């Protein structure tokens, strides 16, 4: 509750890599807890907590995206701290989550159903921690794609900076700006068309 | 050479009268008494002698000279004396055989820095670090004795040579030795330099090798490495060095040797690389796989 | 090494029995009181002593060592081998604290003074100038020291060392907003350099620095000003620099921003420009 | 400030206290007759009262007490020191009065070339002619001031700086004086760097600037000069100095001032002028009829 200084270290395994969680001991943490992992006055990031036996007592294990967009390095020292949500407010009703090929060399012209993108998202993710610009590795299909969180909001409408994703939450897809994605289907946003006519 | 071949037989004559005084030497610690005005003349014959000796091109005759009479005057109760005949042993000894110069510089070093003056013997001190790695195949004991020059430099106020110091043994630690310590250092002297009117045109450089060192390990953190040395000197982001990285690290992470290869070529063909720079862009392409 | 440590531990007790030295002074020179050569071999013993602590790059114990050395040598007597070491004293007191090496270089400054060696004297003068913008932060004694430094150098017909003395005293002197002093100084070098042959390229930098600081305070008298330095020196106006501020001055005249920024840009274009001009524009050419 | 009035207060004191030393120290020379330790100290108390006052601000009473305690140290037959302190108070004495810092300086020169030492000597006739232009408007003594310069150095081979000295002197001839002295010097120094390690493609100058002194003589001197340039360095053939010279000369033939004036105009135009080389094309062209 107060904070303890941890080491970081890195992902045991490539299944919890994909997980999005920060590994712990079972010495330490349980699983599904939420902590707020602190580097300075000023970078305070919240991350889920998901047990293996393998992490030494005294280490948090971080995957590489979360290393990148966390600004963690391996043998870093740093602040954990348990964090609770007030899930009156910080549940998630819709998430923007922008998505594009994790690796350029298997990249496909391929159709991927963001119907079934967002069922297997939330199977995946619920009940654990998400942030605006936050960055993650999502499998689906054994296909590899970045993510980057743009926009949350709150469950039933208030507009919230923060939240936590449900089973229920609903998520909307837009395509980013120069984008020549084809999406189809509903689980969009599908903005109105700014016609060449004038008045 | 008739004026070498006179100049030797004279040369030997004043040894044999040396031998003479080393005799009256102990025929008067032993026989006589105040024998210290006597050794004396023997000194300055030795000194007459050793001198010619440089002159008559034998090198390793003269720089024996002037260490037996060094040593021989050590004993007289006077020092200064004793370490300019160590001095001048050593410069007889920096050709030829130059192993006993180290041991009677620092003997040298020893005696200058129990006396009181620093700039001479960090001067020294560098002189040493010069012949060791352009004669002697070893670089670790040159990074030592570059620190120790460079500690002695700094805090002097002597900032100028300090910095040069700082800055060649970090380089050079950067081809053999973890790159922690090239960053640190060239970071460093970068900072420092910025405020300062003389390198602040010229601090790029040492941005560039600073990126061209973080680069080598990894790709994630040079990528912050160069955005905080940006945002630190915002005239960077100009600077055709700063495109040069942005192309390759983009181009890297493509994984295509094509264009990495094309663009190194690019700028290879505007101005000219190095020794070094070169070595550095094929150990990064090396493991790029 | 760590055994010349050891024999620093020895050199301490080389100063011990210097300390034994003095001892004599408390008892034993009533019987040896023609052994004032004995307080000289005591002085030697400290000078060596003190420096085997200069070995072992223990600053402070160094530093105090010279400091006493150089208070037991003057006696009033052998006055110029007591500053020796008081110099050395400052000189080794420069790392770590260079506090304490102020006041023993002001003894020292005054010896030589009244010794009457000026240029030993001035150059200590800009060494305690340099270590007081590079160390503390205190920038009017600094213009201080550097103004009597300049003084001494004048006085001994030493011009250029003073003429640059003067110009870094003008530069901190414009940064602390003192313009009329500043002016009167670059003017002066100015039209100084340009009187011989060897330095008369570098003048167009002074005129235009100097044009600057005019062009601060009164804007409209710097159209008289630029007029006067372009009749004064026939070779200004087809510089760079004169072409520049002509159109700086004329651009300001009506209320355009953009007249002026493109031609700082464009004039950094063929080479980058110093903190102090840059940061001087920004400030004038906000109003 | 409290330095300032205190430093003076015991500047008086001293002063004081060493006029009642000197005429006591008469009195005790026949009453004891100590020897001369009793003048000797007094000088002491006069360089010490001199030095200190000297440091509050106050210069004029400071080289006065220089010169009497230096004229009453050669009193006792010592030179050197005397004149050292006459170099001391002829320089305290520039921002004061000139006269008296001139008089003092020539006795230091005069004494000082009376103990041998030339470059010392030739060092003070630079700045007693430098005081001499700088501040009072003449020219005949410095020249002759400088002449002597040049002399002493080429006493010793001190080629640079004799060489530096006579090209100065030439300038002021020629600006002012006739030009033959102008021509000799000129064309002298200038041909004796042909083969300089450095300076090779710097001689250039030289000749161009006889050739403009030969051209205000007269046409026809300067032609056959011209010449005489080109045949004998066959660089100065393609110099841009050469082709300008050739221009104006042709132009000048046919009496046609716009030629000439355009001529001018694009020199200075591609490159600045000097301020020397402008009164001499106007000098040239106020004789065109």
């Amino acid at each position: 509750m107060a904070g303890r200084s941890m080491q970081a270290a890195r992902c045991p395994t490539d299944e919890l890599s994909l997980s999005n969680c920060a590994v712990v001991s079972e010495k330490d943490y349980q699983s599904g807890q939420h902590v707020i992992v602190r580097t300075s006055p000023n970078h305070k990031y919240i991350f889920t907590l998901r047990t293996h036996p393998s992490v030494v007592p005294g280490s948090v294990a971080f995957s590489l995206p979360q290393r990148k967009w966390a600004g963690l390095s391996i043998g870093q020292e740093i602040e954990v701290a348990l964090y609770s949500f007030d899930k009156a407010k910080q549940c998630i009703g819709t998430m923007t989550i922008e998505i594009d090929f994790l690796q350029k060399k298997n990249i496909d012209s391929n159709p991927y159903d963001t119907d079934k993108m967002a069922a297997e998202f939330i199977q995946q993710f619920n009940n654990q921690a998400f942030s605006v610009g936050q960055q993650l590795v999502f499998s689906f299909n054994d296909k590899l794609f970045g993510l980057l969180v743009k926009d949350i909001e709150a469950m039933d409408r208030q507009k919230i900076e923060v939240g936590l994703v449900v089973g229920n939450s609903q998520v909307a897809f837009e395509k980013a700006e120069n984008s020549s994605l084809n999406l189809i289907g509903k689980a969009k946003t599908k903005e109105n068309r700014q016609s060449i006519i004038n008045p | 050479g008739m004026d070498t071949s006179g100049k030797q037989a004279e040369a030997m004559a004043l040894l044999a009268e040396a031998e003479r005084k080393v005799k009256n030497s102990q025929s008067f610690f032993s026989g006589l008494f105040g024998g210290s005005s006597k050794i004396e003349e023997a000194c300055e014959i030795y000194a007459r002698a050793a001198n010619m000796f440089k002159m008559a091109k034998n090198w390793s005759a003269a720089g024996n000279a002037f260490c037996q009479a060094a040593q021989l005057h050590l004993q007289l109760q006077s020092k200064h004396d004793a370490a300019t005949c160590f001095v001048d042993a050593g410069n007889a000894f920096k050709k030829a055989d130059p192993q006993e110069a180290i041991n009677c510089l620092m003997r040298a070093i020893e005696i200058y820095t129990d006396m009181g003056r620093f700039t001479i013997a960090a001067k020294h001190h560098i002189s040493i670090a010069e012949i060791y790695e352009t004669e002697l195949v070893d670089v670790e004991k040159a990074i030592a004795h570059y620190e120790q020059s460079a500690d002695y430099y700094k805090g002097e106020e002597s900032n100028s040579s300090a910095n040069k110091c700082l800055l060649k043994v970090a380089g050079y630690a950067a081809q053999l030795e973890q790159y922690q310590k090239a960053i640190d250092i060239y970071e460093q002297v970068g900072t420092s330099a910025m405020d300062s009117p003389l390198l602040k045109y010229s601090a790029k450089d040492y941005f560039f090798k600073a990126a061209l060192c973080h680069f080598c390990i990894d790709m994630l953190n040079a990528k912050l490495a160069v955005q905080k040395y940006e945002e630190l000197f915002p005239a960077f982001s100009d600077s055709r060095e700063c495109k040069l990285m942005k192309k390759l690290l983009e181009a890297h992470e493509e994984q295509n040797v094509d264009s990495y290869t094309e663009s190194v070529k690019e700028y290879d063909s505007i101005s000219r690389l190095d020794q070094w720079l070169t070595t550095m862009l094929l150990r990064i392409k090396k493991t790029i796989q």
